[PDB]
């Protein structure tokens, strides 16, 4: 079967800038190449077909070209709403095969997180566990250090972080960090602090609460 | 023009499942139909195709599904189906139904092939408070913890609330059970008149849960 080799795997672009994605077929596929856009949480959307025709309703910034083995797809002036993974696909002969995808990250101006902290709920505590959640909202770039401190003692090995996809409008990320401990350990300590270090903060920001405060 | 997949779910390796896709707003009998699947690890993979009455409904299959999967259609019901036998772990993914030219796609239907038993989540409030308030905005949310397998879906006030929502990718805990948070930022003035409810659905365990998230005062009045 025909291998479609799609490059780059990742692309960092400022809005207004150009995106060029390439697919190379392990053998000739004439012009039976299509390009798809898949935004987070959505199904693929057809953008370009027979390698160079743009589908109905797709804006002019989207082009493609190529024949045989070498195919490219272009977004001339990338918009925040173009945040997606893009895929090529070979229609020429079965099995129809897809490129591995290209993930677009949109470069923007630095934006500091707003930081929020959440104590464990009364209901969860009843069950023997304490989850403490720190939220970093609407920031850029993704790079961020979140440090948990309990009674000013730095934590290690007992937290996990999750990050959202870039927002289609403001191009920011949000991030959750969840500190997990036993109810017994939780009740042994007073101060629960999340400390955030980020390029957009002139100095790390700490949000905290006392066990029993809320 | 619309397609809708159903039939997906959780199944044991070696098990069987049938997916369905119903079309409307086009002349179905005129279109070749495809099933395509997607997983993070493997990406997009074409699975099966069925052609027209003319062809005597010619079918083709990806090597990896040959002898196990059968595509069929019912033109009189504008429907295409995928019968899946002897399911493998690697058949896990979201399955999409798409016509020739892949002009349009459905919402997809999730197949999970796993020997593990299911576990429904607990849903805990992330209460809004002074600790999650900045400049007249408050953040609140819900922690959906200790479930297996993926996915859960989270909505707010039955989908009436979408602005400012961030539902985070689940993370695998050291226990092997998933956890995720969904948050939203809202006017802090809203807290007094608006009820905030996270609607949680983990279909594998038949969990359908609505959790009202109530504000906490802490010592803000002091
Ligand atoms: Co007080």
């Amino acid at each position: 079967s025909i291998v479609m080799t799609q490059t780059p795997k990742f692309l960092l672009v400022s809005a207004g800038d150009r995106v060029t994605i390439t697919c190379k077929a392990s053998q000739s596929v004439s012009n039976d190449v299509a390009w798809y856009q898949q935004k987070p949480g959505q199904s693929p959307k057809l953008l370009i077909y027979y390698a160079s025709n743009r589908y109905t309703g797709v804006p002019d910034r989207f082009t493609g070209s190529g024949y045989g083995t070498d195919f490219t797809f272009t977004i001339s002036t990338v918009q925040a709403e173009d945040l997606a993974v893009y895929f090529c696909q070979q229609d020429y002969s079965s099995p129809y095969t897809f490129g591995g995808g290209t993930k677009l990250e949109i470069k923007r101006t630095v934006a500091a997180p707003s930081v929020f902290i959440f104590p464990p709920s009364d209901e969860q505590l009843k069950s023997g566990t304490a989850s403490v959640v720190c939220l970093l909202n609407n920031f850029y770039p993704r790079e961020a250090k979140v440090q948990w401190k309990v009674d000013n003692a730095l934590q290690s090995g007992n937290s996990q972080e999750s990050v959202t996809e870039q927002d289609s409008k403001d191009s920011t990320y949000s991030l959750s960090s969840t500190l997990t401990l036993s109810k017994a350990d939780y009740e042994k300590h007073k101060v629960y602090a999340c400390e955030v270090t980020h390029q957009g903060l002139s100095s790390p920001v700490t949000k905290s609460f006392n066990r029993g405060e809320c | 023009m619309k397609l809708e997949e159903s039939g997906g779910g959780l199944v044991q390796p070696g098990g069987s499942m049938k997916l369905s896709c119903v079309a409307s707003g086009f002349t179905f009998s005129n279109y070749w139909m495809n099933w395509v699947r997607q997983s993070p690890e493997k990406g997009l993979e074409w699975v099966a195709q069925i052609r027209l009455k003319s062809y005597n409904y010619a079918t083709h299959y990806a090597e990896s599904v040959k002898g196990r999967f059968t595509i069929s259609r019912d033109d009189s019901k504008s429907s295409v189906y995928l019968q899946m036998n002897n399911l493998r772990a690697e058949d896990t993914g979201i399955y999409y139904c798409t016509p020739d030219g892949s002009d349009y796609w459905g919402q997809g239907t999730t197949l999970t092939v796993s020997s593990a038993s299911t576990k429904g989540p607990s849903v805990f409030p992330l209460a809004p408070s002074s600790k999650s308030t900045s400049g007249g905005t408050a953040a609140l949310g819900c922690l959906v913890k200790d479930y297996f397998p993926e996915p859960v879906t989270v909505s707010w006030n039955s989908g009436a609330l979408t602005s400012g929502v961030h539902t985070f990718p689940a993370v695998l805990q050291s226990s092997g059970l998933y956890s995720l948070s969904s948050v939203v930022t809202v006017p802090s003035s809203s807290l007094g008149t608006q009820t905030y409810i996270c609607n949680v659905n983990h279909k594998p365990s038949n969990t359908k849960v609505d959790k009202k998230v109530e504000p906490k005062s802490c010592h803000h009045h002091h």
